[PDB]
């Protein structure tokens, strides 16, 4: 256990009770005194885990489009940087089928039905599996732990089963691949605002000649 | 340690409490017996201090309150933002600055209502502003009506996001004790969060917004093909077409080549000759400066890192020769009474904003502006004003420190026992003084009356005979305008034009500023001021210090804050409460305020304002009598209120008659107020007997049996009244002389 | 009649404790508390189940003369505008003749709420009178000649929850297609087949 | 609750506010209808 800036007073909360924990609390904002709202430790880390793996994706899917089109597999046409996709219209728009607002009502719907159905299961755990859901209801009830659902649904294959250190370790992946997303949306949001040019393209100027660095990319052109 | 507390659902919210009013009060939980009750409902409504005796109910309620004004402030910026878009004519203004006058309020055609529509210009008919919002919003870089739109619907959320905070941290989350008094952390913070960063926002917002927005509007370019605000961020050439030192971006700032920027970060002085304001350069390094010296300012303090001064250690560590350490125990006194930081704070607001209302005539930061003449006068008005009443406030606020908080069995401080020790001899030496000054400022006004009428002007006190020359002040004046050059020799220009170095700034054919000549009349008026402030000082020190005992009541501060009299004997006691000195206070500020703004008035109409021709040759308003007349008490009646009345009593039949309809009804509420001040209140219970008696003859006598006021609600509504009276009669003679003349 | 175990407007949530699944169309909504008094219970069935007679009745009248004038059948002109134009008589006699004689029904349907059961007789001939039993749900030869009124409390429940979930669609539906002819500026018809035309760009988003 | 906010709604300023606003609506409208008006004409 590599404790990390471990101050006197989060040593006290911070005993390796949950997954990945190495006591870098430098503020105290997880102290169990005085709660209420938000700042709590099971929110504190729910949020962190849901942050994480919304990033895992996210930065996920704004790398395959510029270096699958690269390598000669997408059109060139589709083939583009993340921020010149219709998310930001100064930056450049594409033509989807329906509309870059219809489509957000659209996915709003969709995503809206999911998180508020999600929610509930937060406050009171296994509430979802009462009320009939076209016969999905038997399967959407829960474990315990909002964070970690489970079940058919979340879990088509056992692959948490039968062991116990095992699904430790794997919350531990988990948190680790989830932190490392955070840090890579973060930086390919600067580098995009830094250079103006797509993050994969930006990989092979430091790579072959790795003299364009970041003092010559400190002018901060438009 | 600096920890973020609190309690979770303290209180729960329902609507029972609505019904019950008189639900905080254990004497008025129980419904009304007379009509008093009522009037007592409202006058304790926010004294909390006095709902219990615990400190951290106090604050939470306090914290509550303040969301609540944030919000509510927020509806008045949203709501004048939104009838700027919707009902004025800024963008015609933004076209004709010097012709046309600013207008935001249109009225419906009702009753024959209409006329206040006046012709102001643009093809637009209203009613004349003078908060000189269209001079904030010019030099902010608004060009559209669309813009403030959406400057109006943001300042609606943000008014409902202060109430939704406001009911989550009083009824669901609130802070414990402990979380208030940290204040060194939430010193660190303003100082340094709020502040600093703040300058720091705003200082860029000048930088990428404002100027290149005014280069196009000072260049003579039409509002709608200027380039939009976004366009000078996403194209960096646009920007370099300007100011050319945006090509190496903030290479500079790190490599410490900061001269690369003395092109848009100026150390100028002086005035625009275009608009007649403050270089923007200059109110950007300005903003910059300040920024760094608060952002270095909020690092002073320890918080949770072993590192930064104690205030308990300051204070302790400086003690005094005087045989002990006059400044222990001031700590524990300002973390736990409410009201004696209260006083402090009132204090130094009011005080900050007289300073404000000072410099801002003198060095007008807005374009287009100085020529404005209205507005310029509202302004200086208004804040000499509110810095009035908060001064008055802080005293008012002493002593209640004084009579509920005070006790030095448990927190003694030494400093305030040895000035409460000698009462006696500060209190006569600050009479004398008064007396002192009195007779020789005042008579001096007396005697050249008297010489006048008695055919010797020879023997007045005046220029052109026994002279009384400010040669401080002129000495003053002539170190200010030789500044730049020797102590100052990085500075262009002096920092007014009013200081001297005789050169004039001309806007459209009308004056902005000029050199400012000080005389014998100057001399007599200062000195009339003095006076009044010192008396001010006498009778709201005498409340102060004398809140809790005295030669005459031993007892003082057994009868409270607030309380009539303690009976006819002892010769007569009336008034002898602090609550009473406040009272006397209000009036001797009136007075005092009342003749800064008519000094102000008469010198700048007679010796700044007026109108140059095409060979410079300038004629003021008044054409410069200030000088000869006004050091007779004939010469303020004759060649002031006399002369300049004209335009408000002539104003009915034009867009100008409601101000004198204001004028004439401020008259009569302030005769009003006297029948209260005159008068006392068994006199009214006497009547008010009578008058029962004839609604008991009918069978229609109420429950609720009517009562005459209180003694101390008949001197409270007596002098609110009187004070309302007088500042919007003056209120309207300023506003229709400047807007008719001007 | 309480039924806990019924679905909700909102899965996972407590039902109000003055909702108890007794009156059809019940599904637990009621969250600014307006009928927390049992007193004002009644009011509201009463107003919401007439307000969905008069918009079923509104929108059955409202999209099928359209549809056939589409179509082609019927030459009936624009129901937006139809208040506007010119009949037999006055527009402003046609007002009073309707006051009067939808007046005398309200005034009559007004006395059976305070007082139930006390309206149910012809004043005329006083032989010919009203079956019904229950406020709100007449029944006769007038309001029922074929008689489905008269069931078990089974099929009686199903159809009326069934004309109250009718009338709420009719209720939003009519409210939508006022909306929809002051903003897009042509009849209710055409919006359906400019939807289904570019299902994309044909939105309110378009304007 | 339904009878709280009643009751609420039934204190002597609110009820005030409410009956001067009424009738300063029904003055200022009738007043659009007949205006200028010295004397009583009808009869
Ligand atoms: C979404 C952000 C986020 C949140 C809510 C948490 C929350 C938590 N972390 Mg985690 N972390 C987060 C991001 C990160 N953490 C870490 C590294 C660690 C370590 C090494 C440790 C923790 C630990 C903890 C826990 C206790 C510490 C505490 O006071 O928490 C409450 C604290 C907060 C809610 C702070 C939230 C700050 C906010 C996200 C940003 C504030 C502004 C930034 C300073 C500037 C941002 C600029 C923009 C442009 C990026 C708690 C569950 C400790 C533990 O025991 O974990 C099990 C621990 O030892 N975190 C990294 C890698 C650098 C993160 C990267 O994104
Ligand atoms: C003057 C501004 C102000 C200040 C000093 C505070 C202070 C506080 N807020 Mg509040 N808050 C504010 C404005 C403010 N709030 C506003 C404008 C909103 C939007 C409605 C909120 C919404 C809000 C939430 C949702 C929460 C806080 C919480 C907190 C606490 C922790 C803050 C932190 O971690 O840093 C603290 C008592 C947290 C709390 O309750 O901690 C116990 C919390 O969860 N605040
Ligand atoms: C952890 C993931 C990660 C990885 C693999 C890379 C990789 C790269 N970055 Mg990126 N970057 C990251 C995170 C990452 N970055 C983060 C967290 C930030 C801050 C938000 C940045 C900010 C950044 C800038 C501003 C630039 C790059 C650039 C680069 C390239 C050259 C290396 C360099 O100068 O980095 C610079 C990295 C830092 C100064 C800080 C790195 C901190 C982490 C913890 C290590 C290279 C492809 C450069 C580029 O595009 O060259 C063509 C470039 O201009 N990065
Ligand atoms: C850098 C952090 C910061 C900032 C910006 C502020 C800002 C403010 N504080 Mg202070 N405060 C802070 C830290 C901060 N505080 C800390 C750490 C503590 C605990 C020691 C306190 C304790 C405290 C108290 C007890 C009070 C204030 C009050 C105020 C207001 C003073 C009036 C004013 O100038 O309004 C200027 C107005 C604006 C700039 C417009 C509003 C902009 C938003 C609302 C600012 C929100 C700031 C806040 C830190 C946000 C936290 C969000 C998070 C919790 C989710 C102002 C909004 C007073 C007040 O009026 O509270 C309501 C007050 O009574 N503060
Ligand atoms: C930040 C400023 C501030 C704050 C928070 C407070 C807070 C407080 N003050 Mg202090 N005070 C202040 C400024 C402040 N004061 C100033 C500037 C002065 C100098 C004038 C005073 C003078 C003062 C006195 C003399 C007293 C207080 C008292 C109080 C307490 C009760 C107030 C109350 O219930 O009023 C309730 C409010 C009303 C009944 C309504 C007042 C309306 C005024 C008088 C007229 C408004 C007219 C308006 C401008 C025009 C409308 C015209 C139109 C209707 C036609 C409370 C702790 C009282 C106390 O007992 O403290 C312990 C007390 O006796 N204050
Ligand atoms: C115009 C009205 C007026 C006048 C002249 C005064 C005068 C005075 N007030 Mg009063 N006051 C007034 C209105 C007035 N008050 C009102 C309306 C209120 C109610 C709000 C008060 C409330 C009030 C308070 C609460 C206090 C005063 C104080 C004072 C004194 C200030 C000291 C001073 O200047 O001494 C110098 C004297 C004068 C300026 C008077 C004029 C003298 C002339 C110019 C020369 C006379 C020459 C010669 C002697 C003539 C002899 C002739 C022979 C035949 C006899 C002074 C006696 C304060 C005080 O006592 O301070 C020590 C004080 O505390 N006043
Ligand atoms: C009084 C009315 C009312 C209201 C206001 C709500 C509100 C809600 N219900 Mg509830 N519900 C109601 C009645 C109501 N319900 C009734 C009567 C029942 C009994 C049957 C239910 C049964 C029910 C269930 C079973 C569920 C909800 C859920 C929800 C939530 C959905 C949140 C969301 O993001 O939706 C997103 C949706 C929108 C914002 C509206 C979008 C509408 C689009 C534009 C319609 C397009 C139709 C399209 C043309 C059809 C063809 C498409 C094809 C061509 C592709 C929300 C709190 C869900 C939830 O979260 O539960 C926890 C849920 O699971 N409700
Ligand atoms: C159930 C009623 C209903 C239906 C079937 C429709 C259908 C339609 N509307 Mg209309 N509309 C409705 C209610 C309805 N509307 C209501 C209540 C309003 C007022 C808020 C509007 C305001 C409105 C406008 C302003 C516009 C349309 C338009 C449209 C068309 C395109 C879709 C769109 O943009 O929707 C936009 C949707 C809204 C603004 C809000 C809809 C809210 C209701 C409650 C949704 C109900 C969904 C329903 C439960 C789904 C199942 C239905 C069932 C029969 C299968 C489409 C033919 C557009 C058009 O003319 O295209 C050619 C258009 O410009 N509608
Ligand atoms: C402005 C300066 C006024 C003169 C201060 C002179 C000065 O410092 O005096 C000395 C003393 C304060 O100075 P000390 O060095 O003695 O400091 C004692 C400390 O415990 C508190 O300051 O003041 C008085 O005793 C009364 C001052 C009020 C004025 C009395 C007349
Ligand atoms: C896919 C796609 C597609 C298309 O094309 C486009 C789009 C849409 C754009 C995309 C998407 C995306 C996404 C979704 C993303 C996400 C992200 C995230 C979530 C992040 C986070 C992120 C996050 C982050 C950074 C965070 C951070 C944090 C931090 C630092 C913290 C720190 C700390 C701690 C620990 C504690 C202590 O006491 C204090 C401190 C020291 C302060
Ligand atoms: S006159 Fe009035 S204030 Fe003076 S002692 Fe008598 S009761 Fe008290």
């Amino acid at each position: 256990r590599q404790l990390w800036f471990a101050s006197k007073q989060s040593l006290t909360y911070l005993d390796g009770t949950l997954p990945g924990d190495f006591g870098f609390d430098p503020l105290g904002l997880s102290d169990p005194e005085g709660t209420g709202g938000f700042i709590e430790p099971r929110w504190l880390a729910y949020g962190e885990i849901f942050n994480g793996r919304t990033a895992m994706m996210g930065v996920v899917g704004m790398i395959a489009p510029e270096a699958l089109g690269k390598v000669g597999l997408v059109p060139p046409e589709t083939a583009i940087p993340w921020f010149q996709a219709g998310a930001i219209p100064p930056a450049g728009t594409y033509q989807y089928w329906a509309d870059p607002y219809t489509l957000f009502v659209f996915e709003m719907a969709l995503i809206g039905f999911a998180e508020h159905r999600r929610l509930q299961d937060w406050y009171n755990p296994g509430s979802m599996g009462k009320q009939y859901f076209l016969g999905l209801e038997k399967y959407l009830g829960g474990s315990g732990d909002p964070a970690y659902p489970g079940g058919p649904i979340f879990n088509p294959l056992g692959f948490g089963t039968k062991s116990e250190k095992e699904m430790k370790e794997l919350k531990l992946k988990e948190i680790k691949n989830g932190r490392l997303a955070m840090l890579a949306f973060l930086g390919m949001s600067l580098q995009a605002i830094f250079t103006g040019v797509g993050p994969f393209q930006n990989l092979l100027d430091h790579l072959s000649d790795p003299v364009n660095n970041n003092i010559l990319t400190s002018l901060k052109f438009h | 340690e600096v920890k973020i507390v609190v309690d979770r659902d303290p209180v729960k919210t329902s609507f029972e409490e609505w019904a019950r009013p008189g639900h905080f009060s254990r004497t008025l939980a129980k419904g009304p017996d007379t009509t008093t009750w009522i009037w007592n409902l409202h006058a304790d409504a926010h004294d909390f201090d006095s709902h219990t005796g615990d400190l951290e109910e106090i604050s939470r309620k306090v914290f509550s309150a303040h969301f609540g004004q944030l919000s509510i402030i927020f509806l008045w910026l949203s709501g004048m933002y939104f009838h700027g878009a919707r009902f004025s004519n800024y963008e015609a203004w933004l076209s004709d600055p010097t012709h046309i006058g600013p207008s935001a309020q249109v009225v419906w055609p009702i009753v024959g209502q209409e006329i206040l529509n006046g012709d102001v210009g643009g093809g637009f008919r209203g009613i004349q502003i003078t908060s000189g919002f269209f001079q904030l919003w010019r030099a902010s870089g608004i060009t559209s009506e669309l813009q403030l739109y959406c400057t109006a619907i943001g300042a609606l959320i943000f008014a409902a996001l202060m109430l939704f905070a406001g009911w989550f941290h009083y009824h669901k989350a609130a802070p414990k004790l402990a979380w208030f008094q940290d204040v060194e952390s939430m010193l660190n913070h303003h100082l340094a969060g709020l502040l600093g960063l703040g300058s720091l926002s705003w200082a860029g917002h000048q930088i990428h917004v404002s100027l290149p927005i005014n280069q196009f509007l000072d260049a003579g370019v039409d509002p709608k093909e200027i380039p939009l605000p976004h366009e000078f961020i996403l194209n960096r050439d646009l920007l370099a077409q300007l100011y050319p030192s945006f090509a190496e971006g903030a290479t500079p700032f790190f490599t410490l080549n900061w001269s690369k920027y003395a092109e848009f970060l100026t150390f100028r002085g002086g005035l625009d000759p275009v608009t007649g304001g403050l270089w923007l350069t200059d109110i950007a390094h300005h903003h910059l400066a300040i920024a760094i010296l608060f952002l270095i300012a909020g690092h002073m303090y320890r918080t949770n890192w072993g590192i930064g001064h104690g205030l308990k250690d300051i204070l302790e560590a400086h003690k005094g020769p005087f045989t002990g350490q006059g400044h222990k125990g001031l700590y524990e006194i300002l973390t736990t009474s409410w009201h004696a930081q209260l006083s402090l704070n009132l204090a130094m607001l009011g005080s900050t904003t007289i300073v404000v209302a000072h410099h801002m005539y003198s060095m007008p930061p807005y374009p287009y502006l100085a020529t404005d003449y209205g507005t310029q006068l509202s302004l200086f008005t208004h804040h000499m004003w509110i810095g009035g009443f908060l001064i008055v406030g802080a005293a008012a606020h002493a002593a209640i420190f004084m009579v509920r908080d005070y006790d030095p069995t448990t927190r003694y401080n030494d400093l305030l026992d040895r000035v409460l020790r000698h009462r006696d001899a500060i209190i006569s030496h600050l009479n004398w003084v008064c007396i002192f000054l009195g007779f020789h400022s005042f008579g001096l006004y007396i005697h050249n009356d008297t010489m006048s009428a008695l055919g010797r002007p020879q023997d007045m006190f005046s220029d052109t005979a026994i002279q009384l020359q400010p040669i401080f002040a002129q000495w003053v004046q002539n170190i200010h305008a030789t500044a730049p050059g020797v102590t100052a020799p990085g500075a262009t220009t002096s920092t007014s034009l009013t200081w001297g170095g005789g050169e004039l700034v001309a806007v459209g054919g009308k004056v902005a500023l000029l050199p400012i000549p000080l005389g014998t009349a100057d001399f007599l008026v200062h000195h009339i001021h003095a006076f009044t402030i010192h008396v001010t000082v006498l009778i709201l020190l005498k409340g102060v210090l004398f809140a809790r005992s005295s030669r005459l009541i031993p007892d003082k501060a057994n009868l409270g804050f607030r309380f009539p009299c303690d009976g006819p004997g002892r010769g007569g006691t009336c008034q002898v409460s602090a609550w009473d000195h406040v009272f006397l206070g209000l009036f001797w500020m009136y007075n005092a305020i009342s003749v800064v703004i008519f000094h102000f008035s008469w010198k700048m109409q007679s010796d700044v304002w007026g109108t140059i021709s095409d060979q410079g040759m300038v004629t003021h308003i008044t054409g410069g009598n200030f000088a000869q007349s006004s050091i007779t008490i004939n010469g303020w009646l004759r060649d002031f209120l006399w002369a300049q009345a004209s335009q408000v009593i002539q104003s009915y039949g034009s867009s100008l008659s409601a101000y004198g309809l204001f004028f004439l009804g401020a008259h009569f509420v302030w005769a009003f107020s006297l029948m209260f001040l005159f008068s006392g209140r068994g006199y009214w219970q006497e009547l008010i007997e009578s008058i029962v008696w004839a609604h008991n003859k009918l069978k229609v006598a109420p429950a609720t049996q009517p009562r005459a006021l209180s003694i101390i609600q008949g001197r409270a509504v007596g002098v609110t009244h009187y004070l309302l009276g007088g500042i919007a009669t003056t209120w309207a003679f300023f506003l229709a002389r400047i807007i008719a003349v001007g | 009649a309480s039924a806990p175990d019924r679905p909700i407007w909102f899965p996972g949530s407590t039902p109000p404790p003055w909702l108890d699944g007794s009156l059809p169309g019940d599904f637990g909504f009621d969250p600014w508390g307006l009928g927390s008094d049992p007193e004002s219970l009644k009011w509201n069935v009463q107003a919401e189940l007439v307000h969905c007679r008069w918009a079923m009745l509104g929108a059955a009248g409202i999209f099928i003369p359209e549809l056939l004038t589409k179509i082609g059948i019927l030459n009936t002109p624009s129901w937006y505008t139809a208040g506007e134009q010119e009949y037999f008589t006055d527009t402003t006699t046609l007002f009073v003749v309707e006051l009067i004689l939808i007046g005398w029904a309200e005034g009559r349907r007004w006395a059976d709420i305070i007082k139930p059961g006390s309206v149910n007789t012809d004043p005329i001939f006083p032989n010919n009178k009203l079956t019904g039993t229950d406020v709100g749900y007449p029944g006769g030869l007038w309001f029922d000649p074929l008689g489905y009124g008269n069931a078990s409390p089974e099929k009686l429940k199903e159809l009326r929850t069934k004309e109250i979930k009718n009338g709420r669609l009719a209720m939003l539906a009519v409210m939508g297609a006022w909306f929809q002819a002051e903003y897009t500026g042509t009849g209710p018809i055409d919006n359906l087949f400019a939807h289904l035309a570019d299902p994309g760009h044909a939105t309110i988003f378009r304007a | 609750s339904m009878r709280d906010i009643k009751t609420y709604l039934s204190v002597a300023p609110v009820l005030s506010t409410l009956w001067f606003g009424a009738l300063a609506g029904l003055l200022i409208e009738i007043n659009r209808l007949f205006p200028d008006a010295l004397s009583f004409p009808f009869f």
